[PDB]
């Protein structure tokens, strides 16, 4: 016999933080002896 | 591109001066040579060598 109006809220996730990782800097940041062996693989960081 | 690091501009070196010598040669060249059954031990700390 009588009515009103109710309001509701809803959130849907759409975006995401674009995370970029420097594989060479993460493994062999400032060590040349580390890079001399990380370049022996290379393709791991490349694919990452 | 690949990462980089800022190159150092100077060098910091800190040591404690006025320290006596360890004198390990006076302990190794001692006339009293022990045996493996009663081997001796001497600890050297706070000295220069
Ligand atoms: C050997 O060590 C003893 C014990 O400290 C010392 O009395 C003696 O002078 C030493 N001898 C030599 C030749 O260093």
């Amino acid at each position: 016999t009588n009515f009103t109006i109710a309001g509701h809220e809803e959130f849907i996730q759409t975006s995401s933080p674009k995370v970029t990782i420097d594989c060479s800097a993460f493994v062999c940041s400032n060590y040349a002896a580390c890079h001399d062996l990380l370049s022996e693989y290379g393709t791991f960081c490349d694919n990452i | 591109l690949s990462g980089f690091t800022v190159k150092p501009v100077a060098t910091v070196y800190r040591r404690i001066p006025n320290l006596p010598d360890c004198d390990i040669d006076n302990w190794l060249n001692n006339v009293s040579v022990p045996s493996p059954l009663n081997w001796e031990r001497r600890i050297f700390s706070n000295c220069n060598f």
